[PDB]
């Protein structure tokens, strides 16, 4: 039942795409901490039965009928694979980042 | 080696706090060793008191969690008083309790015992000189006299302390030495006692990098330009805060690509003080049509830049024209050099009372202090007011050792914020300060006394003020107001003071105490960046997703393919962020009540952001900061030029940012403009230029070129981005002429004229922006991207209000972003005696000249992507 654009915003969490670029590739603007802030605050405002679901479209992404992913996701970048980019992403609830349920 | 974790607090003179066991806590010893000769053979070995801690079973008192709240669950443990307390924070301590060894935080017992309120750095007598340094941890303190900023030592004095201060009064020709100071002290990032040199932290001068301090009186004829005195005289009339428009610029990037200034005084202190530049004729063009104030970047002593201006390298600016718009190796040549380069931001604090070396003609000598003094009184008689960029949330460097650490290097772990474990915070950049604390909560507002009185500057803009203590903040308004002319030589009335109220890390939700966020600074008159209006013209956020569209971007109207929901997402997203711009043009305030797009009735408070926090947070209209852009993120004409569809003509995004900065140069606050905003200022879709040097950052005043299309930028802060950035880069297109830089410029000094014809655009009060201000293009029934605003003045026989406007009765403002024309019927504004703005009608642009009124309907017909202001004549 967690619609995009109904429960949440139309791409949920797009600044949590640069913090984890930030962390993982190493590379992204200046104050990490500054941008952490903001992608636990969009984190915590979705609600709480659907903040796993805007979670997954931050790496997965959802596929339209059309056949092809939109408000996603985790993808390549230089010497920073796809992989190792969703093992933090999933990390982001937790008690040493965002604290959140 | 021993080198131990501290865990423990030392809170006051009798009490220290730590959060072990219950029971644990029955076999807690107290260890210290001067020498710091400690070590772990398997007790501990190496001390040379050894005093048992005695557990209280009440815990802390209030008033210790009151300025502490972070360690409120602590355990107590009671200091006994036999223990010599001024001797054992000189050397190494730490607490054991199965083996639980750990160190003491020091500040809170410091501020307990040598809290000092005295005189401190150097005192001029009429027959001696008297220095004063506060450092309570220090074992010994001694002054290394130095004949030039070359030479060996000349002589060594030792310095008697009392309570935490070290003093020591010599003769009258002391006056223009060069000094060090020696501190033996114990670092606990090197776990042991080391014999440092460090400068004074109340400098007032500096040679070469900083290498030693300049004993100099800053009250000296021989460091006064002529009239200086009579500069308060000459200064600029300022009726309000009310009337304050900021201009934001680099001091380096004024003059270091122009031609007409000489070589030696190219990015520095000299190019304000030239007669007929490029640079003071841009400034002078501003000032004549409204501006009043400039805002400039970091000037103190800050580290990043070699003062000495030889060690300095250079690009091959000739060959590096060569290459592809697009391509990757300009960045490369900058890169390899940008260690060495002369440019930085300035966001590297060392001293703050000091002006950069690297800014001046001469790093050694007077050069500094006359040059700087020189610009502020240049700007003053063109009509500007001179803002500082202070930075007092962080420092460059810590630790004992290094040309850039000094505060630290005094008194370790005091100056800097530290987290539950001993490790400094890194949160603000590096290096956190530590407001809360006693002296650098006096250390930051002695130091805006001192850049207020010895060179008597206008304004300060506080980066990250959040970081700061709002109890610091306040103290430092009332200080400043306090000063007069006949006492200090500046109206001290004036003084206007605003920063980035930024809440993050461990001192979000006065984690640390009550800071100084936008939310906590409502109500206090020190002014806020008003980043939701920001977000809601451009789209987005400056961390977000890049293609992300916003109300002046083309949301809904024009898309640019990324998929950001379907078409009734799209228009219900743009009518959103045209309510939280409208907010922000009626003052940001909390009480201020508009109908937004539901039809709905919400007071600015009431009306939220899309993640949380409210709109309008503040009581006054002179608390907003109104800005689309700064020298943080992407320039206006690099957002606009990859979040606005691609097909698009360069005449049409010229257009667009001519909407964004109206839009802020027309709305009711204060209005904020990064400088370039005039002239189509391009970074190459640099986001963070810090340290890109002089090839990104070009401010070109011949107008040959707005330095679009320069390569990609540097790679560590924008690779992930060069897709999206090269082909826009590679497109001859997107490149605009000298017409259009010209066009944008002579746009944007009519739209100031505008503003200062009318005192209806700048109302002082939140109760006049209610009754006054109106919104017309409201409801489930308004024309998207269109904002209607019109402001009231007394009319007619007998009003309800007074008169402000001697000339108008009524002002109209229309704002167009469509990429056709609109003709809007408003029957509140009919039967009125409307007509187009005189600066409009004589205006250079053909366009705005078809904008018109007609009575019957109240019909506005007005051009695309244009902004127009109607009046009624009295
Ligand atoms: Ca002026
Ligand atoms: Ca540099």
């Amino acid at each position: 039942e967690c619609q995009p654009g109904v429960d949440f915003p139309h791409n949920p969490l797009a600044t949590c795409h640069t913090y984890v670029i930030k962390r993982v590739c190493g590379r992204g603007p200046s104050r990490p901490m500054l941008v952490k802030e903001r992608c636990c605050r969009e984190l915590a405002a979705v609600p709480d039965h659907c903040r796993c679901e805007a979670l997954r479209i931050l790496m997965d992404g959802v596929r339209t009928p059309e056949g092809r992913v939109v408000e996603g996701r985790l993808g390549d970048r230089r010497d920073c694979p796809r992989e190792e980019q969703r093992a933090f992403a999933a990390t982001l609830v937790t008690a040493a980042e965002c604290n959140l349920s | 080696a021993f080198m131990p974790d501290a865990r423990a607090y030392w809170v006051t003179s009798d009490l220290i706090a730590w959060n072990v066991g219950e029971l644990e806590a029955q076999s807690v010893c107290l260890y210290a060793s001067r020498a710091a000769a400690m070590s772990l053979s398997g007790g501990i070995q190496g001390y040379d008191s050894k005093v048992e801690l005695q557990p209280e079973s009440a815990g802390l008192p209030e008033t210790v969690t009151q300025k502490f709240p972070f360690i409120s669950s602590y355990r107590a443990f009671r200091v006994p008083s036999s223990v010599d307390v001024a001797s054992l924070v000189k050397c190494q301590l730490v607490v054991a309790s199965h083996v639980d060894v750990t160190g003491l935080q020091l500040p809170g017992v410091l501020d307990d015992m040598f809290a000092y309120t005295g005189p401190l750095g150097a005192v001029f007598s009429e027959d001696s000189v008297s220095l004063h340094l506060w450092a309570p941890t220090a074992q010994g303190v001694s002054v290394c006299f130095f004949d030039g900023p070359a030479g060996p030592a000349l002589e060594t004095v030792q310095l008697k302390e009392s309570n935490g201060v070290w003093s020591v009064t010599g003769p009258r020709e002391w006056e223009n030495r060069y000094y060090l100071y020696e501190v033996d002290v114990y670092h606990p990032t090197k776990a042991q006692v080391l014999k440092c040199l460090a400068g004074d932290p109340y400098a007032r001068s500096l040679s070469a990098n900083g290498a030693r301090t300049w004993l100099v009186d800053i009250n000296n004829e021989t460091l006064k330009p002529a009239s200086w005195d009579e500069l308060a005289d000459e200064k600029p009339k300022l009726d309000s805060f009310s009337d304050i428009t900021i201009y934001e610029l680099h001091i380096r990037d004024f003059s270091a690509h122009d031609g007409t200034v000489d070589s030696d005084s190219r990015g520095g202190f000299r190019a304000f003080a030239y007669q007929a530049s490029a640079g003071m004729e841009h400034l002078r063009k501003l000032s004549d049509a409204g501006l009043t104030h400039v805002h400039l970047l970091p000037s103190f002593h800050f580290a990043g830049v070699d003062d000495i201006k030889s060690n300095w390298k250079f690009v091959d600016e000739c060959e590096l024209a060569t290459f592809p718009p697009g391509s990757d190796m300009q960045q490369a040549a900058v890169v390899a050099i940008q260690e060495e380069d002369p440019y930085n931001w300035g966001y590297n604090p060392v001293l703050w009372g000091v002006p950069k070396g690297s800014y001046a003609s001469d790093p050694d000598g007077p050069s500094r202090i006359i040059e700087y003094r020189q610009m502020v009184q240049a700007l003053n008689r063109i009509g500007l007011r001179v803002v500082m960029d202070v930075v007092y949330n962080h420092l460059d460097s810590s630790g004992p050792c290094g040309i850039s650490s000094v505060l630290d290097k005094i008194v370790p772990g005091y100056y800097v914020r530290r987290d539950t474990n001993g490790q400094i915070e890194n949160s603000a950049a590096m290096n956190n300060t530590a407001s809360e604390h006693f002296m650098v909560d006096r250390l930051i507002v002695d130091d805006l006394l001192n850049w207020a009185v010895n060179y008597k500057v206008d304004g300060f803009r506080f980066d990250l003020m959040g970081h700061i203590m709002k109890r610091t903040m306040m103290r430092a308004k009332s200080a400043l107001q306090s000063l007069t002319t006949d006492a200090h030589g500046v109206d001290g009335s004036k003084i206007y003071l605003y920063g980035e109220g930024w809440d993050f890390a461990e001192v979000a939700r006065n984690q640390r105490g009550i800071n100084g966020s936008q939310l906590n600074m409502s109500g206090t008159g020190i002014g806020s960046f008003n980043d939701r209006i920001r977000d809601a013209i451009n789209g987005g956020n400056p961390f977000g997703n890049p293609l992300q569209q916003g109300f002046n971007t083309g949301l809904f109207l024009e898309p640019n393919g990324f998929y950001q929901g379907n078409e009734a997402d799209t228009r219900r997203s743009l009518a959103t962020y045209a309510d939280q711009i409208q907010i922000g043009l009626a003052g940001n305030l909390r009480d201020y009540v508009l109908i937004s797009h539901t039809g709905e009735a919400k007071k600015g408070s009431e009306i939220h952001t899309f993640d949380g926090l409210p709109v309008g947070y503040t009581a006054s209209p002179i608390e907003t900061i109104n800005y689309v852009s700064a020298h943080d993120n992407e320039t206006l004409f690099d957002v606009i030029s990859v979040k606005t569809p691609m097909i698009l003509s360069v005449d049409e995004r010229c257009r667009i940012n001519h909407l964004a900065s109206s839009m802020m140069a027309l709305s009711q606050g204060i209005p904020f403009f990064h400088a370039g905003d005039e002239i189509l200022r391009s970074k190459s879709i640099d986001r963070d230029s810090y340290n890109s040097g002089d090839w990104f950052n070009k401010l070109d005043f011949t107008y040959e070129t707005n330095n679009w299309g320069v390569g990609l930028p540097p790679s560590e802060k924008n690779e992930d981005n060069w897709p999206l950035m090269k082909p826009r880069l590679e497109n001859p297109s997107f490149k605009p002429a000298k017409g259009h830089i010209l066009a944008a410029l002579d746009s944007f000094v009519d739209i100031l004229k505008i503003r200062y014809s009318s005192p209806l655009f700048r109302l002082s009060t939140a109760n006049d922006i209610k009754q006054r201000v109106r919104f017309h293009n409201t409801g489930p029934s308004l024309v998207p991207g269109v904002i209607v605003m019109g402001i009231e003045d007394a009319r007619g026989e007998s009003p309800e209000m007074a008169q402000l406007d001697t000339n108008f009765s009524y002002v109209v403002t229309v704002f167009n972003v469509c990429p056709h024309e609109v003709s809007m019927d408003i029957p509140a504004l009919a039967s009125m005696g409307f007509e187009l703005h005189p600066v409009q009608v004589n205006s250079s642009d053909t366009l705005v000249r078809k904008s018109a009124y007609e009575a019957a309907t109240g019909r506005f017909t007005v051009p695309g992507r244009t902004v127009s202001v109607f009046v009624e004549p009295r």
